[PDB]
């Protein structure tokens, strides 16, 4: 993996020898919790609502 | 806005943290010069009453000076006719738990000014506009949410009637974004994320049309596996630059999360990217990813310096930038064309070089990072060969005076889960001096560069990293503060030290200058902290603590203690 | 001991906080003088990394300088060859609860030196002797118990092979006592209380034989009702003086507790007393009670100044002292004969005068305090017309330059129970500027006195109280720091201000001086606090809070913020 | 009460008009708990004991 072999323009990542092409199912599977992954989006939604409410008044 | 423009065009004023829209951080004031600098003495001083790292520098508008502290982010207004009196002050009330989610000390890089207002933020995510004369609050809005690990540290940036602000928190998996607010009302205009769909990233129809090999559409999700981009980092907490003529603002997006590269296969776009965006719509005209699939925490948020110089015999609008990865970049700021990509120091070994044709770094496997492996002698370290410092440019000799770090590292990642509000790093580090110092112990350098060739002109070594940056003044002087507590002035021709003064504590901001009643003054904050001072600031002894910084800076506490204030000098 | 005497006789050294055994706080160094003082500039600075009030001043022994901070009482040793390097430091680990039983900010008035050791205490009551060269602890002992409200703030005093140390805490009913320890082992030699039986107070057989009317035996219990003397205060937290020839040391005992005068009928001896004790045995040779039955908290611990001047054409061994009660006292330090007792300012109204024959103050009922009554326009206020400041004396013109306070008050007591470890004040105050300031707003004065007549020569008014004191140098200069942040130098002849510098924060200690490599330096701590700054330091807004100080100093925060450090100046 | 009327040398205190000569039993009686009054003495005893065992080693 020298960064010079690109599948398509702007996408040149390759797995290093000894590592999988996809980590899902592998021993490196992060197994992220969908609920935790969505907390930032929900936080921003609430926040934008509070801001809009302030500007209005 | 027009008000800011007026101040910018007023001799002796300092309304912008980086010295101006082009962020050259220089000054035409030449009262103090190579011949009389030896006579410079302390004029007056001011304590903030706060400890921890004091980054940034004050602003000077008319006869008023505005000083800011570290968390809880206090603002003080002083009329230069009598520095002994505080005209007005704003002291925020913030929950102490805000500090628990700040990665690298509770720092604040400064205030901004526009439309007769002092634009100021708080670590807890609030952004405010205060009347410059009275301190009255005009508006206050929320920008970041500490509950999910998002905080504010960078200085806001004002251009036309827009305020640019970006949250920090990549070490906690915060998905980065540059937020734009109306200068007059505080209303959100738009938000441009660093990862995700092209819509959320805000890409123009002709995005990278001049360099399609940089990549164009769909990469914000395509270069990630699954929804990993949702907590993918890319926060921008550095500095901006703006070209009024092209109406384009520039900045760099940060590192992808987590630091464990094995947990996020893919180029991870668009983190580590130099952007060229339209100020009014936020649409990106061009974007160049400096470090595809980061493996070293080379957060690409460093200063963008705009200059106009002859390239290949033709005057060209350029953008220069020294990244954490140790590469000095110079691009055409109009289209994103890559012109220069040179190593700032030969010790850089993560890349054999950057290929100008492919536009990507030619990686050296010997210095990569990956699970179940401990990389050793990797240069630069995560602190980079350049960090948040603000450098200066001399338009006459066409030279950039860079404050660099000479630190390398050992690195090994580990698996860990993501929990909103908790750290999401996943790597254990050991940091130490680079191999090129005179006695192999030096970690700092002030190095002059030619931005069109990327070649160095001279070098001055420092015991500790040159964290704050440099200021250049027409008198032919390069000013900078050191972590051990000195403000120094160098001959811009050969880097010879002409003057210095021992401040109360180390400085981690960059010096500024201004004139009052026909007299030139140099100002510098003091109060050590930031990433280099975490060990000293939080009483850490574990060498690997402080994300590996503690071991590297173990001797700092034998040279300085905490502080917080401003010192002003003059003839 | 012999080692201290050697340092005392070394030109340019500063081994004693008060400037010498006689505590005249002056210096023969004259490199800086009236003709060139305008050219004085900042040499270097040092931050302690601690906030709150920074009282006292550093010590200079040979090429070494020793700096101390406020609580947690850190000690830093610097080699003057390179102020940028901390040679060794001692950072105590103390329970944060210690701060809750300290009445007037968490201050520390300084270090002492003897037998090649740095004698240093901690707020929590421990006294230590550290090797001056390495910082190694030679011994450590307990002197005060915070659980009963006793703490340590004053500077230790070394004479011969003895260390003098007194606990603070009269506002919490602590019974005062001067404790004597062995300089080499830290072993307790003796202890002389301020109240109780003659044995506990330690009175010599010929106690007050020269002035039997001052009172003699059995008064430690007779001037109290019941066991009230067990919690009757009398703590000595001020400064000492010592006469090698007579082998007598001098100091003043503090105020009786509680502040509520109705709760403790009687003269309350021996609180508020000027003592003359034998160093080896601690037996008092004489003792003069300045304020019998205190009703205003005029803690009598102020500086004792020993001088030898002609009294009626006859050279006489004198002792001069300016008490909180506003009276300037000058006695014969051999027998205790009262020679002078004049008001330092005509605004003093608690006493019509001090009768030289009866030796007692002629009280004015109109300005007394008592239960079920609000006393108003009482001068001086509890902060006194003079507090913990250390003044200076010029041997040539025979003049004492005192830093005074011009503050008065309203006062009303209230009943309260005594509970070990809890405050035992019992009074509600309101303080404000005295009546004689030019614009009736000034609260400070620098006033020169003749100690044999008690008359003033000149006066310089200051916006805020002159809390720290003054330093006199042979060049004909009077140096002092102000609460608003300035270090100033006055022509000792007429009080004309010749030079000043705006330090980072207000100073509450007295300046010191020393020479290094043939150059004279002036040093001053900075960092506002102490009683005057409690409002600022603890963010108090209630004018009655801070025992009445908050309202009086409400404007201080508009001139300065907290800080903590040292600034040094020279030509 | 001007402080010039002494019962004996060194003892010139006088009660102010309208106030008791002795406060015990009056409305100004502090009624101090003898237990609390002795805590300082007890503290010093324990402290001196600890210091003694330090010098002993
Ligand atoms: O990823 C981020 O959001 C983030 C934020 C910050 C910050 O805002 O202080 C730092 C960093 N990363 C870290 O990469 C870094 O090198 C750093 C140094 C400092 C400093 O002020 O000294 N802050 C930060
Ligand atoms: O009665 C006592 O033990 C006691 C202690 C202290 C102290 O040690 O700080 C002060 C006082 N009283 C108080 O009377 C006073 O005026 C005062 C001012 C200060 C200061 O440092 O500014 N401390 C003290
Ligand atoms: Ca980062
Ligand atoms: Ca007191």
């Amino acid at each position: 993996y020298d960064g010079q072999n690109c599948k398509e323009p702007g996408n040149c990542w390759e797995n290093k020898p000894g590592y999988p092409e996809k980590i899902a199912g592998s021993k490196y599977d992060p197994k992220h919790d969908p609920v935790e992954l969505n907390k930032q989006e929900e936080s921003i939604k609430a926040m934008d609502a509070r801001n809009a409410k302030r500007i209005a008044n | 806005d027009a008000d800011l423009d007026k101040q910018v065009n007023t001799a002796g004023a300092w309304p912008i943290a980086t010295g101006g829209y082009y962020s050259q951080h220089n000054s035409p004031l030449a009262q103090i010069n190579k011949s009389n600098v030896k006579n410079v003495k302390a004029a007056w001083s001011f304590s903030t009453g706060v400890l921890n790292g004091h980054e940034g520098a004050p602003l000077v508008i008319g006869d008023m000076m505005y000083v800011h502290s570290a968390f809880p982010n206090n603002t003080y207004a002083l009329n230069l006719n009598d520095p002994g009196k505080i005209v007005w002050q704003h002291k925020p009330k913030q929950d102490a738990s805000t500090k628990a989610v700040m990665c690298c000390d509770v720092v604040d890089r400064g205030l901004a000014y526009g439309a007769g207002q002092i634009v100021k933020k708080q670590a807890n995510g609030h952004l405010l506009a205060l009347d410059a004369k009275t301190g009255k609050i005009n508006w206050e809005v929320e920008v970041c949410d500490p509950k999910v690990g998002s905080t504010l540290t960078q200085a806001p940036f004002v251009a036309k009637d827009t305020v640019l602000m970006g949250c920090s928190g990549a070490e906690l998996g915060v998905r980065g974004a540059v937020n734009a607010f109306d200068l007059k009302t505080g209303e959100l205009k738009w938000r441009a994320f660093a990862t995700g769909s092209d819509d959320s990233v805000r890409l123009a129809k002709d995005f990278n049309s001049a360099n399609p090999h940089y990549g164009q559409f769909g990469l914000g999700t395509k270069t990630w596996e699954g929804d990993a981009w949702k907590i993918g980092g890319g926060t921008n907490w550095g500095w901006y630059a703006y070209d009024p003529k092209l109406n384009l603002f520039y900045y760099g997006s940060g590192n992808p999360a987590p630091w464990n590269e094995t947990m996020r296969p893919g180029d991870n776009k668009w983190t580590m990217t130099i952007w060229g965006r339209d100020l009014d719509t936020g649409m990106a005209k061009w974007g160049y990813q400096k470090t595809p699939h980061d493996e070293w925490d080379f957060a690409g948020v460093n200063q963008m310096v705009l200059t106009d110089q002859p390239v290949n015999g033709k005057m060209t609008p350029l953008l220069s930038h020294i990244d954490r990865n140790g590469i000095l970049y110079t691009l055409n700021r109009e289209n994103g064309n890559l012109i220069v990509a040179e190593k700032v120091d030969p010790a850089v070994n993560v890349f054999k070089k950057v290929d100008l044709k492919t536009g990507t770094p030619v990686r050296d496997p010997e210095f990569a990072t990956r699970m179940d492996h401990k990389g050793t002698n990797i240069c630069p370290s995560a602190m980079g060969f350049h960090n948040q410092g603000v450098d200066s440019y001399d338009p006459e000799s066409r030279t950039l005076y860079a404050g660099l770090n000479h630190i390398c590292m050992d690195w090994e990642p580990f698996m860990l889960p993501y929990r909103a509000g908790q750290f999401f790093v996943g790597a254990t580090l050991a940091m130490y001096p680079g191999p090129n110092g005179p006695t192999k112990k030096e970690m700092g350098q002030i190095r002059a560069f030619d931005l069109t060739t990327g070649k160095a002109k001279w070098t001055k070594w420092e015991k500790f990293a040159a964290w704050g940056g440099t200021l250049y003044t027409k008198g032919g002087l390069v000013w900078y503060a050191t972590l051990d507590g000195y403000l120094k002035a160098l001959d811009n021709k050969d880097g010879k030290e002409l003057w210095n003064f021992k401040m109360p504590s180390g400085g981690i901001g960059s010096p500024m200058t201004y004139s009052f009643k026909g007299k030139q003054y140099i100002g510098s904050m003091y109060g050590v902290g930031g990433w280099p001072g975490v060990g000293l600031v939080f009483d850490l002894t574990d060498p690997s603590a402080g994300l590996g910084a503690v071991g590297a800076f173990r001797e700092l506490q034998n040279h300085t203690q905490m502080g917080g204030g401003l010192m002003v000098f003059s003839l």
